[PDB]
């Protein structure tokens, strides 16, 4: 319900490393292969690191409905990015019931989006005032997660990353790794010096 | 709706086959995609059957190959799974996946729906 | 483990502020609405306000709005309350919470202290 | 004395451009802050890096050319000829229309685009330099 | 607007092993969000009935809720002396959150 959105400008990313890495078992990316989105150029990054079931993966999807979709976070159709998660029982999911995470589960209107709402209106859906207090139609609509060792896998506790690229006229900042070569002297070669090539 | 209830598993000792049983209802079965995954204790968990749309065509696991010898009925919406010759470590719990990736682009497009799986025990 | 402590009852003059708290030790935090309910020696219980510990939001009646200040913190897991009454409101508070769930009833589950 | 701020509205509702120089340090910031009349967030990019005569060139991204030169004892610009070699190169973008200098001398003129011809030496440094639309003698050269 | 709760009969003398009866109204329409709650003076309050339906946990069948509507019932039998105590109406429905006005029952 209280996404963190960062703003990534200027440095430089290794984005294959992390599909490389086979330990963040989701990878879902839209837009662009892999590779090729780590060899290329954009102006900003936006991440938004957020904990979902193992269930609502299918809410995180543009053109889907559902709470996490309509009333947590919207995913626009035209969406250029990627979404990264694994599985995190190990400092996520403790013994008890983990009741840290919250979600909306109530909303007068889905989210639109790139929009966040973390209001604590109470949620009237009926003809009594709520005013405030929790009863007919009149509750705090931010339901809590519930993880335990013991749930199943459907249940348990997966940490998302969403990568997000946009592109104007302003400069990209961000891009990723150029590969290099070793040079070769007294010969006839086909270079690439920078952006200046020749023969 | 859809749904997925799985039979099969048991505690077989080393060297031994067993049968699994995954059945699908609330979407159409013949022309969607069919995975498993298993789940053992040190999480992280690893895809390693697959089935395409084909009835034939079936993708398998660089850890283990051909051992997840696999059926597809069209007709009973059931799907059959014979495993062979168990390792000790193959203790786990076998989830059977619904299609994914389905005209998005590639990157190992994530299953969204799994099922809660069957006990297999190798000791 | 399940028990709340109970500070020493004080009398107080008009105007002079009244505090109260309500430790919450073990279980899991940031599921239960902690609650506040005031009744006197020979009058019926009444409740007055809760505080939900995702924000520390104040929830009140009509009798107490704008006369009770309530909060609460999740370090300590202690609600306190600033309050200017009477001599004439000379009542015992009692700490109560409970999960309580949305898409189902609403109402306190368990953990009810001895006193203030 | 130096030039920092760069805007259009100059007071908010845009990024905002200032450098500064403190002690053996300079920093480069754009937010919209708020200006005051003689002062001596939306925040996207911050960075850190008469005896004196200091010529710098601001143009449109964002461009800055710079020269430090000891001179004493005049009171106009002396009759002197230098290049200006780079120093910086911000691609922030950040749209100005207006500047100001707060609180020693300073002068202040303008650009336009007119054909110039340059003359470099073994090195690689301008040494002279010959405008083409000043009068028909350079219009010849 | 504003909601409260009534509560019929206020006092009641009730032996061992009796029917007692508590009919719990309100002024509007109440359909499952009222509970039957147990106080007893020197004690904390302990719960009796949650939603008007459900037994509670660590209390007996001696207690019982029915009814709906207007009017909700809190059906006893088989009383103890540890059963004699006050009996409260806990509303859960709107605002303003009003509870009972206190039952007390005592031995004869
Ligand atoms: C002052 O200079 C120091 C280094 O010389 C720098 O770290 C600091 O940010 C500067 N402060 C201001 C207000 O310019
Ligand atoms: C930044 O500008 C946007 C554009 O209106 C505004 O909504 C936001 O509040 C601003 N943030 C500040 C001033 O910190
Ligand atoms: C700069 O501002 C002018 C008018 O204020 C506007 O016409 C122009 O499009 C703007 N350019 C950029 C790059 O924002
Ligand atoms: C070019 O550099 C050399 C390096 O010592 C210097 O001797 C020479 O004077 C320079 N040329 C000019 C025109 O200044």
């Amino acid at each position: 319900y209280a996404w963190n959105r960062k703003r990534i400008s200027n440095c430089v990313a290794d984005y294959s490393v992390l599909y490389n890495s086979a330990s963040f078992s989701t990878f879902k990316c839209y837009g662009v292969s892999p590779t090729k989105l780590n060899d290329l150029c954009f102006t900003n990054v936006y991440a938004d690191s957020f904990v979902i079931r193992g269930d609502e993966v299918r809410q995180i999807a543009p053109g889907q409905t559902g709470k996490i979709a309509d009333y947590n976070y919207k995913l626009p159709d035209d969406f250029t990015g990627c979404v990264i998660a694994w599985n995190s029982n190990n400092l996520d999911s403790k013994v008890g019931g983990n009741y840290n995470y919250l979600y909306r589960l109530f909303r007068k209107s889905n989210l639109k989006p790139f929009e966040r709402d973390i209001s604590t209106e109470i949620y009237q859906a009926g003809s009594t005032p709520c005013n405030g207090v929790e009863g007919f139609n009149c509750y705090f609509p931010l339901q809590s997660y519930g993880f335990q060792p013991t749930n199943g896998v459907g249940y348990q506790p997966y940490r998302v990353v969403v990568l997000s690229f946009e592109l104007l006229h302003a400069p990209a900042t961000v891009c990723g790794p150029k590969k290099s070569t070793n040079l070769v002297k007294n010969k006839c070669v086909n270079f690439n010096f920078n952006g200046l090539t020749g023969t | 709706e859809e749904q997925l209830v799985e039979s099969g598993g048991g505690l077989v000792q080393p060297g031994g086959s067993l049968r699994l049983s995954c059945a699908a209802s609330g979407f159409r079965f013949g022309s969607y995609y069919m995975s498993w995954v298993r789940q053992a204790p040190g999480k992280a968990p690893e895809w390693v059957s697959d089935i395409n749309t084909r009835g034939e065509t079936t993708r398998y696991s660089d850890s283990v190959k051909g051992r997840f010898t696999i059926a597809r009925d069209n007709a009973n919406n059931t799907v059959f799974l014979f495993m062979n010759r168990l390792k000790p470590e193959d203790t786990a719990v076998y989830y059977c996946a619904v299609a994914a990736s389905g005209d998005t682009f590639e990157g190992r497009s994530d299953p969204d729906y799994w099922g809660q799986g069957t006990l297999v025990t190798v000791s | 483990q399940m028990q709340l402590v109970q500070s020493g009852a004080e009398v107080k003059k008009p105007g002079a502020s009244v505090k109260v708290s309500c430790k919450a030790s073990g279980y899991t935090f940031t599921s239960y609405a902690i609650s506040w309910v005031r009744q006197a020696p020979g009058q019926g219980l009444e409740w007055m306000g809760r505080i939900i510990p995702i924000l520390g939001i104040a929830n009140y009646a009509q009798k107490f709005q704008g006369r009770v200040t309530i909060t609460a913190d999740e370090s300590t897991s202690t609600a306190y309350m600033e309050l200017s009454s009477r001599s004439e409101d000379t009542a015992v508070y009692y700490c109560a919470s409970g999960a309580f769930y949305y898409g189902s009833g609403s109402y306190p589950f368990d953990y009810w202290g001895q006193g203030t | 004395i130096r030039g920092w701020i760069f805007g259009t509205t100059l007071d908010s509702k845009t990024q905002s451009l200032l450098i500064v120089n403190n002690a053996t340090n300079v920093v480069i910031k754009v937010c919209e802050f708020q200006f005051c009349n003689d002062p001596f967030n939306n925040c996207t990019f911050e960075y850190v890096s008469f005896k004196n005569l200091r010529e710098f060139v601001f143009k449109n991204y964002f461009k800055i050319y710079s020269k430090h030169t000891p001179i004493n004892l005049v009171r106009d610009l002396p009759q002197g000829f230098s290049a200006l070699e780079p120093l910086v190169d911000l691609p922030i973008g950040i749209n100005i229309t207006r500047f100001q200098t707060l609180l020693a001398a300073y002068y202040v003129g303008y650009l336009q685009p007119r054909t110039f011809l340059l003359k470099y030496n073994e090195n690689g440094t301008i040494t002279d330099a010959v405008d083409c639309a000043l009068d028909p003698l350079s219009e010849t050269k | 607007g504003d909601i409260q709760l009534t509560q019929s009969p206020s006092s009641l003398s009730a032996s061992v092993g009796d029917r007692v009866t508590i009919t719990c109204r309100a002024s509007q329409d109440i359909s499952d969000y009222l509970n039957w709650y147990q106080q007893k003076p020197g004690k904390a309050p302990k719960l009796l009935i949650y939603a008007a339906s459900s037994l509670q946990s660590g209390v007996p069948s001696r207690f019982s809720g029915s009814g709906s509507g207007t009017d909700f019932t809190l059906t006893i039998s088989n009383l103890q002396p540890e059963d004699f105590a006050t009996y409260y109406c806990q509303q859960s429905y709107s605002a303003p959150r009003t509870f009972g006005q206190g039952t007390k029952v005592e031995i004869k």
